[PDB]
């Protein structure tokens, strides 16, 4: 019912600025202060500021006074937060939470922000078929290596989402400003060469959508 | 300033155990709020006003404390409790959070299932070569992998990544990728992946010969 839907992941070069939006729904918008929290990759949460959607008044965490500029549009029940003078240290996940005179009772899904000088690169997807037999763990594990892409968010499913058990999608590792990721699927031995197994990779940043069928060598 | 310190950082309990989470503010706090955060999701309201459970929180949880020492106690740690818990304050300014407490499940040891995959012919076409090795479903998160190309160990060009503790069986998985140039790849024959884990007296190996 109550819902705060934030804008998508974003990539911007240092020195730029960005305005992330936090669309509110399911309640009286002007009756709750909208707070903005920051989660630095791997680190803890850090509060940015709040805003009275009714009169546009803000309270801030001294440390963010020159960076965040909180505004609201009552017309559509939307709350914004612009970040000026961006640096790498600004790359984090940003949330918008509603406070209810005690704590944050509703949060948006968050907005992944990457501030980098690196260029967006479409991934290169390679199927990992076992070497002429091999695998034995629950009989025959397959792979899908997603290499040399930059905008971190990449989605990997198997058989368009049907294969969901036995899957282990490994978190990306930044190498020279290009991420590498891999996923495995442990299927039943009577299932693989016989049936079709395809790993699907989607990388919105570059508009690529790769459907990669695992054939035996 | 009212800095919140949480301890421990990482907490591992077997299902059914009783766990106490602590949150110390360097100065008296009226109330303490607690949040639960599960990887890939935004935090969720857990406890407000230092003892009130938010909607959806089971009775096995209880918050408490006064002034500069608050706590969150789970009477029977269940599987779904594995997450990082954050305490939050606003008695002072600005609004601060604690460093978090990650609760991870303690379970019986399990040996990993190793798999080695030679370079895809598609990659070789593109003049690159990556040999991959998946060490799956093992328990002691601590594991050691070593690559060898013709008996000679290669610590250069290896990329490792680990997964969060699995929701279904409480195990970890690992991915070890060794990348070489197609020309350097073809200047050899035996490629070996060697895992060293507590579940075995000897190393676990996986190899293939060109």
């Amino acid at each position: 019912e109550v819902q705060l839907q934030q804008s998508g992941p974003d990539l911007v070069k240092p020195g730029a600025s960005v305005k992330i939006s936090c669309k509110a729904s399911g309640y009286s918008f002007s009756t709750y202060y909208m707070h903005w929290v920051k989660q630095s990759h791997g680190k803890s949460l850090e509060w940015i500021g709040r805003v009275d959607p009714d009169n546009g008044g803000t309270s801030f965490n001294q440390k963010f006074k020159g960076k965040a500029i909180l505004t609201v549009d009552k017309s559509s029940s939307t709350a914004y937060m612009e970040l000026g003078s961006l640096t790498s240290e600004d790359s984090a996940v940003y949330y918008c939470a509603r406070r209810d005179d005690y704590y944050f009772d509703f949060w948006g899904q968050g907005t992944s922000l990457t501030v980098s000088s690196a260029k967006t690169t479409p991934p290169s997807v390679y199927p990992l078929a076992p070497v002429c037999g091999g695998t034995t763990g629950s009989s025959v594990t397959l792979g899908c290596l997603v290499k040399g892409y930059f905008p971190e968010p990449v989605t990997l499913t198997w058989n368009s989402g049907s294969l969901s058990s036995g899957v282990h999608t490994f978190p990306a590792v930044l190498q020279s400003g290009l991420y590498t990721l891999s996923s495995s699927v442990t299927v039943t031995s009577s299932t693989w060469p016989s049936q079709t197994i395809t790993c699907n990779v989607a990388h919105p940043a570059s508009s690529t959508k790769v459907d990669k069928k695992i054939e035996p060598r | 300033q009212s800095v919140l310190s949480q301890s421990p950082a990482i907490l591992s309990a077997s299902p059914g155990e009783k766990v106490i989470m602590t949150c110390s503010p360097s100065s008296s706090v009226s109330y303490m709020q607690w949040y639960q955060q599960k990887p890939g999701s935004s935090p969720k309201p857990w406890i407000y006003s230092t003892s009130n459970l938010a909607s959806g929180v089971p009775g096995r949880f209880s918050g408490g404390g006064s002034g500069t020492s608050f706590s969150l106690t789970i009477s029977g740690v269940e599987a779904e409790d594995a997450a990082t818990y954050y305490c939050q304050q606003y008695s002072s300014h600005p609004l601060t959070f604690g460093g978090g407490t990650k609760l991870e499940l303690k379970r019986a040891d399990a040996a990993p299932t190793v798999s080695i995959f030679p370079p895809s012919s598609e990659q070789l076409t593109s003049g690159g070569a990556s040999v991959v090795c998946f060490l799956n479903n093992f328990y002691p998160k601590d594991i050691n992998v070593k690559w060898k190309i013709d008996g000679s160990e290669r610590q250069n060009g290896v990329l490792n990544s680990w997964t969060d503790q699995d929701s279904k069986d409480s195990t970890y998985s690992m991915s070890s990728t060794l990348t070489l140039t197609k020309d350097e790849y073809e200047r050899h024959n035996s490629y070996t992946c060697e895992a060293t884990h507590k579940t075995s007296t000897s190393p676990i190996v996986k190899s293939f010969n060109r």
